[PDB]
């Protein structure tokens, strides 16, 4: 990585802490913030027997891919389209985690400037 | 069954890497007295062995020949459906 | 006890073998093999038993500092990955005397041709014993070397196990 | 588990850079591979560790049989310093030996790639010990170094074996035995990876310098 | 060992070869390159990259809900 | 100029680097003469019976008998209770027993205290 | 350094004895004298039947030996195992436990005909 | 299910028959090395049938056939866990061993005790399959120590060599 | 193990054949019984290289206690035949 | 050379050099080839510890002291670096991953009766 140098060879209070994020209110800065929706219900995931690390918002694409694989047998090269859809859906979920990370980094630095401004005058 | 050992007069240190060893020993007044005994390792079917880069590339000539057609065959087939 | 010539020759053989391991490539070994020979030829005539000795001791100390950590070994030489490998197939000859008669019957020619050696061995034993006890000094032998047979029809003393020793690839 | 595996892959691979016996070199390769598997358990990727076991069996087993063919030809000689010039003297053994050494090093789309390169990529993108990750990356480099040592000292150069050797590999048992692993060593990784049902969330997006690191370090 | 064609060893010479031995060895070696190339053209993302890695240093402050400095 | 070889009990001094292999006097040369004289006499007795074709059995080796006898039966009659034997006997005979007693007694006293208090997790502990 | 005058004689005397000993170790053509042995009638048939190459008829022996192997090493054991499992193991509780089959939205249950409702409409996107 | 479980156990039982026949039931030393190899070949084929079923529907099951010992509240049974890990490693191990044995017939052709060598190799394969298919720790320990002891007997195969015993 | 056996004629030919590739021995002055020292005038260092040249030919080491006692090609053949159970 | 008369029970058994049997000449013709012994030779007090299957005292290419310093240094260095790399882990710029239905409270064995503490994640 590269951001480590900004936390190890640099100030640590200006960097996010993955063991402590989020460190700011979720609604702070988001008027009437929207909530992520789960298309797949609990029963569908329970009856689909998905690993807990897959029981996530990106589910309801894995179920469709798994359903295709059971049906395309023995054609194991098929269902490729559903794989990409689930790969893409997970990818969007990964980028949003980075957005939460960059949002955390900016807010921390925003608190830095605000505190210094009122601190210096005092 | 008796085995026919080749004639020993065909093993020579000329034109092989053993010659350049003779040149460097010559400059110091020394000579290689076993050079012809180790000469067979550089002549015959062992001469001009392939390189490391060429060795890893073995069979690539035919492989790429079959690769281009394979995708080309798919290209026409996929055009229809 | 080893003479100076014996020790010098051994150091020359080891150095080439370690040098051979260092170079791997034959032509490179050939280049350095001769240079090593040259360093030895320039002290052959030295007749000074003291200055010559210093050379050997300094020669050995140089060999140790440059000896290959993992010298090449011939597979069946002590240390090579075949030493003692076939010792598990070498059966002593006397085991055949314990075979069941129904098992000797499978090789009538071998065992018929085997009684001769046993017949030969017993007959020669008395002469072999007598030869040793008359050529042995009063205080007993001073070395392990053994005399040959000094007549015709007499086998060398103490030949049975040397002659009859198991083969090298018995099975 | 991460630190224990990381030192094992680095240390054993390091010991294989200067070995002469062909069987010893593969042994230190196996220890290096096992260290990589332990690292995979230490990054919480149990199924990738298993997938590496299945894939690793094909070419690591083949590399020993191919080396066994060389040893038999030279009359029970195992030190690579008395080998060479076998690229065309034993063409079939060379093909399998070269093919195997490319799965061990992790050439893309061969059997080794679908477990090895998929682990190093998953190692870089995880909350993990930094030194353990570095030692794994260095070890992957050493995999190519000693893999090339066998090829260079057993296929290239000029022969160093004695004058009389019975270099023959025209035995159907030997050829067929190597042939099947050669087929598996090429296709086994692709077949398994596309049939095993998913059990985790794989990591597919990562920085350009962490997606080719396994391949980039191998080439160096 | 036992089985296969009996080939007489050649003293101080390159060993004899057969046709099937040379041909088959070449067939599998060529199979590797054909397999690598065919997959490298259909699964090129597997060896280079699957999805773009967005740069965090370009996102706007309103999509991330970053208030201005003053408030 | 090289680093002189350093020899430990598990790394013997090489014979080549040993100064005793070069300074050969008349005594040293004669000393090996008598060593090979006795070594030759023993090698003679063994071969007289080893090669004898009328012998079936085991050639008793007095050297082997003396080796085993000293290792087992001649130890106590040559034992004297002194400072060395007494201190080593207690350190290697009684020390480990006292050490392990406090390791185990301390551990069980600790554990027994927790169980009485109820602070030791024994939810599914029904096999003992 | 070379051999003393007597040493060359001893080695020659032994080297002649040693090379004679190694010749005695050879076996006569008749040896080993195998006691009379009887084979089964089946074995005698293939001894002379297979002498001719006849690649078309040689595969018969290959299929014959493999056909026997599959019957005595695959079919009989699976008969014993299946009989053992079906009527002795599966008649006891929890001896064989299966991970229940996965039910996906849109499947039809073969025990009751129930149809699990499909999943809601996705925010479909082509990527 | 019946086919899945029956074909899973036959793979193990098939590998035992060459060992059983060493008690002079059917005698054929000339082809015994070939006999062991052919058994591995058929063991791979049968093991693939459960493997293909797992690929299709993700089917896995436990087989606790034999009740061995019951120490109060600990019931120990000979249990085989046919699941993701066993269904995938058994075909691979048998496929590799198949090639190893065929290679062995050539490499070890001149070994006097080739019959013993092939019995030992098969004994290791059985122990590993016990290790791989174990469902409880005690059965896993049988295979755990089994592979170790078979390693000892095969590492020191040439027992006249002081450096192989070490 | 599949290796052709070594015979007295085969051993001797290879022994002489090795020396004929030695630049310091005349092929016409070389015989099965040609002493290496008293006839070819080779120094002991060359004699050691002759033994080394034979070890690489037959691929087995020879003790230095016994390498010194071999001075003519006849004795080299006898040693190898005795050391590899060769009788015909 | 008899052992020191310190009362440890050696008596008059000869004290021989503490040299392993692996050192003895491998080419000499021994009465017992595997033990490197001659019939009648006085056996070392610790012969069974110095057999070729056990402790070996042969000279080593590298001095004993330099071997221990290098091996200890390597192990000591590696352990420190792992500790150094433990407090300074390398991770990726991403926040904690999000799971639905209150971070999978029901899936992870949560108590059905006691309603969990609500956990909400927002689109971003
Ligand atoms: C609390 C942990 C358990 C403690 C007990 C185990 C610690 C070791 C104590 C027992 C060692 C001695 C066993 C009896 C002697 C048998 C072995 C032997 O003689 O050594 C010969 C062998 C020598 O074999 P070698 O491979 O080194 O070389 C042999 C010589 N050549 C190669 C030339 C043929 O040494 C051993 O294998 C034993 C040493 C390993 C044990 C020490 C490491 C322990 C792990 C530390 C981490
Ligand atoms: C994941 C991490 C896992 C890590 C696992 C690996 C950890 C390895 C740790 C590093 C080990 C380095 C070895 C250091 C020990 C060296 C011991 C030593 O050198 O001393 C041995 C001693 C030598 O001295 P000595 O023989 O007495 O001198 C000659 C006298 N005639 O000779 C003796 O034996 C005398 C008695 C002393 C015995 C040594 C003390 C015990
Ligand atoms: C308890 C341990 C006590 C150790 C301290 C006593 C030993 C001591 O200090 O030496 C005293 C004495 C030696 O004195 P000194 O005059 O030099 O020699 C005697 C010459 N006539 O020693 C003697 O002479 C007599 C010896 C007295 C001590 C013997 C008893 C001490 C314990 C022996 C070991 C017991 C091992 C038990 C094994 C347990 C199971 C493993
Ligand atoms: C000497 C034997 C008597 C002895 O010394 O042991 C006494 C020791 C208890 O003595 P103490 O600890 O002072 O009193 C409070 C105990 N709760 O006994 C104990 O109960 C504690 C265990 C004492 C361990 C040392 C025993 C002496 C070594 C064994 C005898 C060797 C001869
Ligand atoms: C703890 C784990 C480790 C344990 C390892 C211990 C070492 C064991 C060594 C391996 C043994 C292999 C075990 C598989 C063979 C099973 C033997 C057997 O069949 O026993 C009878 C069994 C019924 O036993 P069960 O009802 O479970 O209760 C027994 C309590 N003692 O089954 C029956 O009811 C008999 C049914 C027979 C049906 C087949 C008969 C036709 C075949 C006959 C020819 C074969
Ligand atoms: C099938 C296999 C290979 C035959 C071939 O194709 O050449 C042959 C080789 C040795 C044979 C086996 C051995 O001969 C031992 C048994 C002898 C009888 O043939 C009955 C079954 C028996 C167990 C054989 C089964 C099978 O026919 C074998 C295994
Ligand atoms: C960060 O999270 C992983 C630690 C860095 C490992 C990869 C090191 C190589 C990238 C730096 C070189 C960039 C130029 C190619």
């Amino acid at each position: 990585g590269a951001h480590l140098a900004r936390r190890y060879l640099g100030d640590a209070s200006v960097e996010p802490d993955p063991l402590r994020m989020p460190t700011f209110p979720p609604d702070y800065g988001f008027p009437e913030r929207k909530e992520r929706e789960m298309v797949a219900t609990q029963q569908e995931m329970n009856d689909a027997q998905l690993v807990l690390q897959q029981r996530d918002y990106c589910a309801h694409y894995l179920i469709r891919f798994l359903k295709c694989k059971r049906d395309s047998f023995p054609n194991f090269l098929a269902c490729k389209h559903e794989r990409h859809d689930w790969d893409y859906c997970e990818h969007l979920d990964y980028v949003k985690r980075m957005k939460e990370f960059e949002r955390e980094r900016r807010l921390l630095q925003r608190k830095k400037r605000r505190e210094q401004r009122e601190a210096d005058m005092a | 069954s008796k085995m026919e050992l080749p004639d020993y007069k065909q093993w020579k240190i000329e034109g092989t890497p053993l010659e350049t060893v003779q040149e460097k020993l010559a400059a110091r007044g020394l000579r290689d007295p076993w050079g012809r005994n180790e000469a067979w390792r550089y002549m015959g079917g062992f001469a001009n062995n392939v390189s490391f880069v060429g060795a890893l590339l073995k069979g690539f000539k035919w492989g790429f020949a079959a690769f281009v057609v394979a995708i080309g065959a798919e290209y026409y087939l996929e055009s229809q459906k | 006890y080893l003479t100076h010539q014996q020790k010098v020759l051994r150091l020359y053989k080891r150095a080439l073998r370690h040098l051979e391991s260092w170079c791997i490539h034959r032509d490179k070994y050939r280049y350095f093999a001769c240079l090593l020979r040259a360093r030895f030829d320039e002290h052959k005539n030295e007749k000074d038993m003291v200055k010559a000795t210093q050379l050997l001791r300094e020669a050995e100390e140089e060999f140790w500092h440059g000896q290959h950590p993992q010298p090449y070994i011939f597979p069946e030489s002590p240390g090579g990955t075949s030493y003692e490998r076939y010792e598990c197939y070498k059966v002593p000859e006397w085991c055949l005397d314990d075979w069941h008669p129904s098992e000797k019957a499978m090789y009538p020619d071998y065992f018929a041709k085997r009684e001769q050696w046993k017949k030969l061995r017993r007959e020669s034993w008395e002469r072999e014993v007598k030869q040793l006890q008359e050529e042995t000094p009063v205080g007993g032998p001073r070395t392990e070397a053994l005399p040959p047979a000094r007549k015709q029809g007499d086998l060398p003393p103490l030949w049975w196990h040397i002659v009859t020793r198991p083969r090298e690839r018995p099975m | 588990t991460l630190c224990l595996g990381a030192i094992t892959t680095l240390f054993t691979a390091m010991c294989a850079l200067t070995q002469n016996d062909i069987k010893k070199i593969i042994a230190f390769s196996t220890s290096s591979q096992l260290g990589l598997m332990m690292v995979t358990i230490g990054i919480n990727q149990p199924y990738l560790a298993f997938l590496h076991i299945c894939t690793h069996a094909f070419f690591k087993a083949m590399l020993f049989m191919c080396s066994g063919s060389i040893i038999h030809s030279l009359n029970d000689e195992q030190d690579i310093r008395k080998m060479g010039g076998l690229f065309k003297a034993m063409p079939f053994t060379t093909t399998a030996l070269i093919v195997g050494s490319l799965a061990l090093t992790g050439m893309p789309f061969l059997t080794g790639f679908y477990s090895k390169d998929l682990i190093i990529e998953a190692a870089n993108t995880s909350y993990t010990n930094a030194w353990a990750l570095l030692m794994t990356l260095i070890a992957t480099s050493f995999t190519a170094i000693y893999s090339t040592r066998i090829i260079f000292f057993a296929l290239l150069g000029q022969p160093r074996f004695p004058t009389l050797v019975n270099i023959n590999e025209n035995n159907p048992l030997l050829i067929n035995s190597i042939k099947r692993l050669l087929i598996g060593s090429l296709f086994a990784g692709y077949i398994i990876s596309n049939n095993i049902p998913p059990t985790t969330i794989p990591q597919m997006t990562m920085p350009y310098y962490l997606k080719t690191t396994a391949l980039i370090v191998t080439i160096l | 060992a036992g089985g296969g064609a009996h080939i007489e060893p050649r003293y101080r010479q390159f060993p004899q070869l057969t046709r099937s031995q040379v041909i088959q060895a070449e067939f599998f070696s060529a199979t590797m390159w054909f397999w690598i190339l065919w997959r490298f053209w259909h699964d090129s993302d597997a060896v280079l990259g699957h999805f773009p890695y967005p740069d965090p240093s370009q996102w706007t402050d309103e999509e991330l809900g970053i208030p201005p400095d003053d408030e | 100029s090289f680093p002189k070889y350093e020899a430990s009990r598990l790394s013997s001094l090489p014979t080549t680097l040993d100064p005793a292999e070069y300074d050969i006097s008349s005594e040293t040369r004669k000393a090996q003469a008598e060593r090979l004289a006795i070594r030759s006499r023993l090698k003679r007795e063994y071969q007289l019976q080893y090669y004898d074709p009328s012998r079936r059995g085991v050639i008793e080796d007095p050297a082997l008998v003396r080796w085993t006898y000293a290792r087992s039966a001649n130890i106590y009659p040559n034992f004297r209770p002194n400072t060395k034997t007494s201190l080593l006997g207690a350190l290697f005979g009684i020390g480990p027993l006292v050490f392990w007693y406090y390791v185990f007694k301390t551990d069980r006293d600790r554990k027994e205290k927790l169980i009485q208090e109820g602070k030791l997790d024994r939810t599914f502990n029904i096999s003992y | 350094s070379g051999y003393t005058p007597e040493e060359k004689l001893r080695l020659q005397q032994l080297r002649e004895l040693r090379r004679r000993w190694l010749k005695d170790q050879e076996l006569s053509p008749r040896e080993p004298v195998l006691p009379p042995q009887r084979v089964s009638p089946v074995e005698r048939f293939w001894n002379k039947f297979l002498q001719d190459g006849a690649l078309w008829k040689n595969v018969i022996y290959k299929t014959y030996r493999h056909s026997i192997f599959a019957f005595t090493h695959v079919l009989i054991p699976v008969w014993i195992i299946h009989y053992y499992l079906k009527y002795h193991v599966t008649t006891k509780p929890y001896t064989i436990v299966e991970k229940k089959p996965r039910i996906f939205p849109g499947d039809t249950i073969l025990e009751t005909g129930e149809v699990i409702p499909p999943m809601k409409e996705f925010p479909d996107q082509h990527h | 299910m019946n086919m899945f479980s029956s074909l899973s156990l036959v793979t193990l039982l098939l590998l035992t028959m060459p060992i059983m026949m060493m008690s002079f039931n059917t005698y054929k030393p000339s082809n015994y090395p070939l006999y062991v190899k052919t058994a591995i070949s058929y063991a791979f084929i049968t093991s693939m049938i459960p493997t293909m079923m797992f690929i299709h529907s993700g089917q896995e099951l436990i087989i606790s056939n034999w009740h061995w010992l019951t120490i109060q509240t600990l019931k120990l049974s000979l249990s085989f866990k046919m699941d993701y890990f066993s269904m995938m490693f058994i075909p691979v191990a048998l496929f590799v061993t198949w090639s190893i044995m065929e290679f062995s017939m050539w490499y070890m052709y001149s070994d006097p005790n080739i019959n013993k060598f092939f019995k030992y190799l098969l004994l290791f394969l059985i122990t590993m399959l016990i290790l791989v298919t174990a469902n409880n720790l005690f059965q896993l320990f049988i295979g755990w120590e089994g592979v170790g002891i078979m390693s000892f007997l095969l590492i020191g195969w040439w027992y006249g060599r002081a450096d192989a015993n070490t | 193990s599949d290796a052709p056996p070594l015979t007295l004629e085969g051993i001797k030919d290879r022994v002489l054949y090795v020396l004929k590739l030695y630049d310091k021995i005349d092929p016409e002055k070389l015989s099965v019984n040609s002493h290496f020292m008293k006839d070819l005038g080779l120094d002991s260092l060359d004699q050691v290289e002759i033994i080394m040249a034979m070890e690489d030919e037959f691929g087995f080491e020879i003790p230095d206690i016994d390498a010194e006692k071999l001075m003519c090609p006849q004795e080299i053949v006898d040693y190898i035949a005795d050391k590899k159970d060769v009788y015909e | 050379e008899p052992y020191p008369d310190d009362g440890t029970g050696y008596g008059d058994y000869p004290k021989l050099p503490d040299r392993s049997q692996q050192e003895r000449d491998p080419w000499y013709d021994w009465d017992h080839p595997d033990l490197r012994l001659n019939w009648g030779e006085p056996m070392h007090w610790d012969l069974d510890m110095y057999i070729r299957n056990r402790v070996d005292t042969s000279p080593t290419p590298v001095n004993w002291n330099l071997m221990c310093k290098h091996l200890f240094g390597f192990v000591a260095f590696m352990l420190f670096m792992f500790w150094v790399g433990e407090t300074y882990p390398a991770y990726q710029p991403v926040g904690p991953k999000q799971y639905p239905y209150n971070n999978l409270y029901l899936e992870r064995g949560g108590d059905p009766n006691k309603e969990p503490e609500p956990v909400v994640h927002y689109e971003i």
